[PDB]
């Protein structure tokens, strides 16, 4: 496949931006400061230095930041509060060894590590200096992909519809109602580990989204109703990005890369929720073929 | 957020010298007088084995003050498992630490 | 008498330089410490938060 091909004539270098800044925490930091940092920053993952090993250990990423709140949230009508001033260390002792890639890497070794181990962050490590270099991840990989492989000669499967390639999750998906109390969202996304949640209403219908990276903003209160977050919708919105089972995997993948987001909601007629596609699906149905 | 270059003083060009000769003899770190405001210094990493290298330049900013630059040398050092960068910042940690 | 700062070499920076340490006043006992490094033709900025 052309998308197989390209994967393995390239260096995980090559999808590197001229100029980027990278978060890292000392795992002796407390935890409450490490949440606080990527905020602060806007980012939403940081390797881990230990400073007694020197070197890199883990990620502390927004999926972290959730296991964590909804563990405090939990113990705190237990009158336990000890996840405040607990060091990364000790809350990482609590309870997933670092993988990373070489910039020599090929870009379908990034692909194949990101699948296998269920990550969304994958830090670009130069194994001379040692130094972390960038974070990958399946946007930037798709973007890249879409913006240097020519049309044509163009697979066929890309003129494939949804309901003929079966690419996504097409049943329990997990998700809430509009009225939905946000610690409530935490739990399905602890239980579930799924990247984002679609608010539906009383038939079904999907009205809005709540992504993880959307609850990291409340580090800047776990009460408020899931619609009521997203207000503070720091970014213009324009509604739910959605697709339908009749529409190629083309067509699929250039909304995907031209909105910037994880994933589509797939829909019926009545905006009624049948479906998720989502990057993780696309990657992996393409290094598959 | 405000950044500041390295770190201020106002004592004398000579006295500052003095105190980093020190602090960098108490962290056991190698140094070598290239100027009398230029020091290049080397040090082992006890875990990874692997050597790094940084500048310590002083700069004249006020008529009052002075300023000590940190700048590593990009020699190929590091990289032991460890992090040419991140083992950079933790020098300068120790030496500022130090200081103070 | 030491030299004069490089002009293109900032004192502070508000939110040549490449492989200086910049850092923010402490705070909470906590030190982030940064600095720009090069990799062929790719620049990182790293933060380090460290107790
Ligand atoms: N590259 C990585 N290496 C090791 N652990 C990771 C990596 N990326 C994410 N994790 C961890 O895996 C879990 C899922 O994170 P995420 O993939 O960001 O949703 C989190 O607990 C992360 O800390
Ligand atoms: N809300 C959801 N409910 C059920 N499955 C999902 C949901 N979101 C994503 N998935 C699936 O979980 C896998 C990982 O997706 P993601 O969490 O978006 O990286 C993919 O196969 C998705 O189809
Ligand atoms: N299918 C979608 N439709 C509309 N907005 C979305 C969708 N997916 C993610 N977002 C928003 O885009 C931002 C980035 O989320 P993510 O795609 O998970 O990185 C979050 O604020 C989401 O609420």
């Amino acid at each position: 496949s052309v998308y197989t091909t390209f994967m393995k004539s390239h260096r995980c270098y090559d999808l590197i931006p001229t100029s980027s800044k990278l978060v890292v925490f000392d795992t002796s930091l407390q935890v409450k400061k490490a949440f606080f940092a990527l905020v602060t920053n806007g980012v939403r993952a940081a390797p881990l230095w230990d400073s007694k090993k020197q070197s890199f250990v883990g990620m502390l990423t927004i999926t972290d930041f959730i296991n964590i709140l909804h563990r405090y949230y939990k113990s705190a009508l237990v009158q336990i509060y000890e996840l405040e001033e607990h060091k990364i260390e000790t809350w990482r002792e609590v309870y997933k060894p670092l993988v990373c890639i070489s910039p020599n890497a090929s870009l379908f070794d990034a692909v194949s590590s990101l699948i296998r181990n269920k990550i969304h962050r994958l830090p670009v490590i130069d194994p001379e200096s040692g130094n972390t270099l960038y974070i990958l991840t399946h946007k930037r990989i798709l973007k890249f992909l879409k913006l240097f492989i020519t049309e044509f000669p163009k697979p066929e499967f890309m003129s494939k519809s949804l309901e003929e390639l079966q690419i996504g999750t097409y049943a329990n998906i997990a998700m809430v109602r509009t009225t939905t109390p946000v610690y409530v969202a935490l739990g399905i996304f602890v239980q579930h580990r799924v990247s984002a949640l679609p608010v539906v209403d009383e038939k079904g219908r999907v009205v809005d989204i709540y992504s993880k990276f959307d609850v990291i903003n409340l580090a800047a209160n776990l009460d408020v109703s899931v619609t009521k977050a997203l207000q503070h919708r720091s970014h213009y919105f324009e509604g739910v990005l959605k697709c339908y089972l009749h529409e190629t995997l083309e067509a699929i993948i250039n909304r995907l890369v031209e909105a910037e987001v994880h994933r589509l909601v797939v829909v019926d007629e009545h905006d009624v929720v049948k479906g998720i596609v989502s990057l993780s699906d696309i990657l992996q149905a393409l290094v598959l073929t | 957020a405000k950044w500041h270059l390295g770190i201020r003083s106002q004592s004398r060009p000579n006295d500052i010298m003095a105190e980093v000769c020190r602090a960098i003899k108490q962290l056991d770190y190698e140094w070598k007088v290239v100027n009398p405001y230029y020091l290049r210094v080397r040090r082992k990493n006890p875990v990874t084995s692997t050597f790094s290298k940084m500048s310590l330049q002083l700069y004249q900013v006020d008529s009052r003050t002075y300023l000590l630059d940190f700048r590593s040398i990009d020699d190929g050092g590091g990289g032991g498992g460890g992090s040419h960068t991140i083992e950079f910042f933790e020098m300068c940690a120790n030496l500022i630490k130090i200081l103070a | 008498s030491p030299p004069i700062l490089p002009p293109h070499l900032l004192q502070v920076i508000l939110n040549v330089m490449l492989n200086h340490l910049y850092a923010l006043s402490i705070k909470d006992s906590v030190m982030v410490l940064s600095a720009t490094h090069r990799y062929k033709k790719k620049y990182v900025t790293t933060l380090l938060y460290k107790p």
